[PDB]
């Protein structure tokens, strides 16, 4: 399979991160660094930008960089 | 000559044969399964819970406490009540 | 026959990774080198929480880290066991008895304890 | 990404030493070198699978066995290897099963 | 009576009170025995004892195979050893013996369809089942194995005076149904 | 189906004589007159043959054959040719306490002798024109 | 009926209880309907 | 008491989409549903040995009262069922081979064992031990012998049991064995593969029984039996 | 007819069941002795012809006479209702000459509907018409 899977992993990996206290955003190759997704497609990335961690009610973005809503959420 | 006396059947020995054979779904660590759950859907979107268990090869209580977590369930009246393997 | 079955592993192994060098664009003068180099090499206590009251009721451990005698590495198709023995069914396997290499399909194996 | 049970055997260690000649003069790299190994592998699985049809016998005593993962751990101390052509004597013998 | 059983099992619970890691002990233990698709537990066998062990995720410790209470404890303080070995804090709580087995002999022929016929509500004769004769009797709690041979099992007591007041009470029945 | 696939084809037909089976599970002929005093059906077994054929893949069709397979009791008219009292002899038919004199065609219902009345049906197959005045 | 009206079902699932008991009330009275079925108990026999 | 809904006569018992508008739904319990299913495949487990309907209405006594006792929870109602076929004919005087009623159900014969060990516990219902003399007239009718050759297996059998030459075999294997010298000594002769298929009795138990019962062959059979073959010239077996 | 049907339908249902699930079956316990033993003994025995189709078909034998027995075996029984009060198919019709009995009949309700065979009367059994199609075929 393709282009359908590594979406989950990526936001399984920036929920525990929030879990551990990461308030600051990350950008996207900075995920991609510790998820082993470094072969990941170049039409992936521009279909992440453009569809999916804008259409998540639970990601939210602070100058061009992508983080966790805990606004949102009740805390 | 008929309804002969015997201590076991030959079908039911050649089952207890495989079954015995075979064994139990062993239990696996909780990231492993994950790789089958999502390996498994990249390839259909919709799956019915009575097939994960010849796909991944796990006990249903299992498959059913840890897909639970991130899986959802949505109402169909055509068939059945399908699992979802999507996480949202 | 040993030698015999030997070259034809050989030609199963040049044979198989003929599609695999040009994949990755491997040219062929690296496959005969390997080849040479290859036959070169080869031809009353009361308080129960400490235990320490006995020792050594263990044996060697080192028979696993040295490794230096006859090792056998085969397949098994059935190992079953009753009140005194080990038996088992054995498929094909290879193994290597002080240097000489020996094959074998089928073995039927006895042991006790 | 496969059994991985003849890697561990003087024809193994042959080929491993080769491939480490080749990786240490740079010429191919170790990508390349755990692709042979995993094609040596499953060319080796093959040749016995196919090709051998002889029976052997064997007796000893055992000492030590374990089992984890479809793996076994026999050890046989005083074996004597029985065949029909042929009668092997040897101290000690470890066998290493898998499926 | 003057003839008493001897033990040829003894079985027996005791709790560790930590958790386990089954695949840690699978690959670093002596005589490690793991096959998940078969049982949910690691078996391990010594040779001094004979006995054999069933260590569980749980931290419950139960043996088998021993020939003595004494026995059986010392066997499980070894069996205790090997766990706390390996970096987990085996530990020694609630233990209890469980059941133990013991077989004995009578050296002489006993008729068991007489025995069945005065005690229908006590036993049951089964030829086709099992050639031996089940006596479920109430006061030890304890079943017996009676074959035409002579031989008696006597199963299923909590120490050895119930088995020794088992043997007491069938030896006089034993006695009149002598062939 | 559900791949192996199975054919159940059938053969000959093998029917015995009327037999009574007792408490005992022992077979015995069943008597005219038994039938008519104990209340019995007068049936005799109906035995079926059932060649069993295997289907599936690897070249292993496997054909095997079970003999007489019983399949139950069909009742039976007396003095017909499949009755006990076939072919017998006035003399014979008086030893077994059953009449000479009695025609048969008549079968044995839990003891009562019923018999079947011929029912009459138009002839099918063939063009018939009514006159139907209405 | 009176199980589904306070457990609040559908309204086909209320109707078709509706016409059975429209049948077994008319039945009770009459089982000589023109093109209604007629009940029977188990044996075929028509119910009086 | 529920009834039951006829088939559609006109046109105002069929819905326009080609169905009648009133339907058949009939209520049953869970409960119900099991004893009918249980009582239907006893009915066809009794009439594939031929089994009386007195044996049929003693085993669905037998079934209803464990059940409503409720103290089998998790064993098969084919394997309770099964169980209570063997009581009920056992009860009646004349029992039958564990095997003879596993070759009928599904159910095998350790499974069925269980089953009936289970029940005699739970139910607090004595019943009498097996004999040689209970198995006698079905075991030989099967194999097509007559009635002396019937009378002389009875007796040697009886005899056997009386004298106590056999401690611990079964009674099936002293059945066949009788069977097989009244069938050795007569005209009518029957191997031991066709005796030991009707008895379910392997062609080695056979023997390991006819090994110890042989050397005293003449004081087992009876003072008047019309001998066709002598005994002397059995078969050294 | 449908007996068997009704047995063939059941072996398979029950077949179908130990497969899906993968267990095989034994074929011999499989069919139950109990469809077409019960269907026959029902029928024949209860007069009912079905499983509301016909009905009075079997009649206990009227073992009273000599003359009454074979006078019962040899009955025709017509299946025009009695609560008609047509007479069209009661009238002894011309060509009941010598397979009809003329002067046996029942009185009342029944009259002229249950009738008796003659003498030398015999119902033709049924064949095969194939040799008849291959004969006529052969010819020209």
């Amino acid at each position: 399979g393709y282009k359908f899977g590594v979406l989950a992993k990526i936001v399984n990996y920036m929920k525990t991160r929030h879990q551990r206290g990461d308030t600051h955003p990350l950008t996207l190759d900075e995920i991609l660094d510790e998820t082993q997704h470094l072969d990941i497609g170049l039409k992936q990335k521009q279909w992440l930008m453009t569809e999916a961690l804008v259409n998540n009610p639970k990601i939210e973005v602070i100058d061009g960089k992508y983080a966790f809503k805990p606004k949102y959420n009740v805390r | 000559t008929n309804y002969k006396p015997v201590a076991n059947h030959q079908y039911n020995i050649e089952y207890e044969r495989k079954k015995k054979e075979d064994g139990k779904r062993a239990r696996a660590d909780k990231q492993h399964v994950l790789d089958m759950l999502f390996s498994a859907f990249e390839k259909h979107q919709y799956y019915n819970l009575k097939d994960l268990v010849d796909i991944t090869k796990q006990p249903v209580v299992y498959l059913k406490e840890i897909l639970k977590e991130i899986g959802v369930q949505n109402v169909k009246g055509i068939h059945k009540n399908t699992w979802e393997l999507k996480p949202e | 026959t040993v030698p015999k079955l030997y070259r034809s592993v050989i030609e199963d192994v040049i044979n198989d990774v003929r599609d695999i060098f040009l994949d990755d664009g491997v040219d062929e003068q690296v496959l005969m080198e390997l080849k040479t180099l290859w036959e070169n090499k080869l031809m009353g206590q009361v308080e129960e929480e400490p235990l320490n009251s006995e020792d050594d009721v263990s044996d060697e451990e080192g028979q696993e880290l040295f490794d230096t005698e006859n090792v056998v590495v085969c397949q098994y198709d059935k190992i079953h066991r009753s009140k005194n023995k080990w038996k088992f069914h054995l498929k094909d396997g290879i193994m290597n008895l002080n240097g000489r290499d020996y094959i074998f399909s089928k073995a039927i194996g006895d042991a006790e304890w | 990404m496969a059994y991985q049970l003849y890697r561990n055997t003087t024809l193994g260690n042959s080929l491993q030493e080769s491939l480490d000649e080749l990786i240490q003069s740079q010429q191919i790299t170790p990508q390349l070198a755990l692709q042979v190994l995993l094609q040596f592998d499953k060319a080796i699985n093959a040749a016995l699978a196919q090709r051998v049809r002889n029976r052997v016998n064997f007796r000893g005593s055992l000492n030590t066995y374990r089992f984890c993962d479809n793996v076994w751990t026999f050890v046989l101390n005083d074996v004597e290897f029985r065949e029909v052509t042929e009668l092997i004597k040897v101290d000690k013998v470890k066998i290493v099963a898998c499926d | 009576s003057g003839i008493v059983p001897q033990l040829q099992n003894i079985v027996s619970t005791v709790n560790l009170g930590c958790k386990l890691d089954l695949k840690t002990i699978a690959l670093r233990a002596r005589n490690a025995e793991y096959n998940p698709k078969r049982f949910a537990a690691v078996i391990m066998r010594i040779r001094e004892p004979r006995t054999t062990a069933l260590i569980f995720s749980s931290g419950k410790m139960v043996c088998t195979g021993a020939k003595s209470e004494e026995q059986s404890r010392l066997a499980a303080r070894k069996y205790a050893r090997v766990v706390q070995k390996l970096g987990f804090p085996a530990k020694f709580l609630d233990f209890k013996i469980q059941n133990m087995v013991g077989s004995c002999d009578v050296k002489f022929p006993i008729r068991l369809e007489g025995l069945v016929l005065t005690h229908q509500q006590f036993s049951s004769y089964e030829p086709e089942l099992f050639p031996g004769l089940i006596y479920r009797m109430i006061k030890p709690r304890i079943v017996l194995l009676i074959f035409v041979s002579g031989k008696v099992v006597l199963t299923g007591a909590k120490v050895r005076a119930e088995i020794y007041e088992a043997f007491e009470n069938i030896y006089p029945i034993l006695k009149g149904f002598r062939k | 189906q559900a791949p192996p696939r199975y054919l159940l084809k059938f053969e000959q037909i093998y029917l015995s004589k009327p037999t009574h089976w007792e408490r005992d599970g022992a077979p015995s002929p069943m008597m005219p007159n038994e039938a008519r005093l104990r209340n019995l059906t007068y049936s005799a077994p109906l035995y079926v043959d059932i060649t069993k054929t295997v289907i599936k893949e690897g070249e292993e069709q496997l054909q095997t054959q079970h003999q007489k397979t019983f399949i139950g009791k069909i009742p039976i008219m007396l003095r017909s040719t499949y009755c006990l009292l076939n072919g017998l002899t006035d003399r014979d038919l008086c030893e077994l306490n059953e009449c000479p004199l009695d025609p048969g065609g008549y079968f044995i219902i839990n003891g009562s002798e019923k018999v079947l009345i011929a029912q009459e049906k138009m002839a099918t197959n063939t063009v018939y024109v009514f006159a139907k005045k209405d | 009926l009176r199980r589904n009206e306070q457990n609040g079902a559908a309204a086909h699932v209320i109707a078709e209880d509706v016409k059975l008991l429209q049948f077994h009330v008319a039945t009770m009275v009459d089982n000589e309907l023109p093109g209604l079925p007629r009940a029977m108990q188990k044996s075929g026999r028509p119910l009086k | 008491l529920s009834t039951m809904i006829g088939k559609g006569t006109g046109a105002a018992s069929f819905d326009e989409f080609g169905n009648s508008k009133y339907q058949n739904r009939r209520t049953m319990s869970s409960s119900d549903r099991a004893m009918m299913n249980a009582f239907k495949e006893i009915t066809t487990m009794a009439d594939r040995i031929n089994l009386p309907r007195n044996i049929v209405d003693r085993t669905n006594n037998l079934f209803k009262q464990v059940y409503e006792q409720k103290s089998l929870k998790g064993r098969a109602n084919d394997a309770i069922a099964s169980a209570c076929l063997y009581i009920a004919c056992r009860q009646e005087g004349v029992p039958r081979t564990f095997k003879e009623i596993c070759a009928v159900s599904r159910i095998s014969k350790k499974e069925i064992g269980r089953c009936f060990k289970l029940i005699l516990k739970a139910l607090e219902t004595s019943v009498d031990l097996i004999t040689t003399g209970d198995f006698m007239s079905r075991f030989c009718s099967n194999l097509c012998l007559p009635k002396q050759v019937q009378m002389a297996a009875t007796h040697i059998a009886r005899k056997a049991v009386e004298l106590d030459l056999v401690p611990g075999r079964s009674p099936i294997s002293v059945a066949a064995a009788a069977i097989y010298m009244a069938s050795q000594a007569s005209a009518e002769k029957r191997t031991q593969k066709e005796i030991g298929d009707i008895a379910g009795v392997a062609d080695v138990t056979i023997r390991q029984s006819y090994r110890l019962i042989y050397p005293r062959a003449p004081d087992l059979f009876p003072t008047d039996f019309k001998f066709d073959t002598p005994v002397d010239k059995l078969p050294q077996l | 007819r449908g007996m068997f049907k009704n047995l063939l339908k059941e072996v398979r249902i029950y077949a179908q069941k130990f497969i899906d699930r993968g267990k095989d079956f034994n074929l011999e316990l499989a069919i139950k002795t109990r469809i077409i033993s019960d269907g026959l003994k029902y029928s024949l025995a209860t007069g009912n012809w079905g499983d509301q189709a016909r009905a009075g078909v079997s009649q206990v034998l009227n073992r009273l006479t000599f003359a009454s027995t074979l006078s019962h075996l040899r009955r025709l029984n017509s299946p025009i209702g009695r609560d008609g009060k047509l007479a069209k198919p009661r009238q002894l019709h011309n060509t009941l000459w010598g397979m009809v009995c003329p002067a046996e009949t029942p009185e009342g309700h029944a009259v002229g509907l249950v009738k008796n065979l003659a003498l030398m009367a015999y119902i033709s059994v049924g064949s095969q018409p194939s040799p008849i199609l291959e004969f006529l075929e052969e010819w020209s």
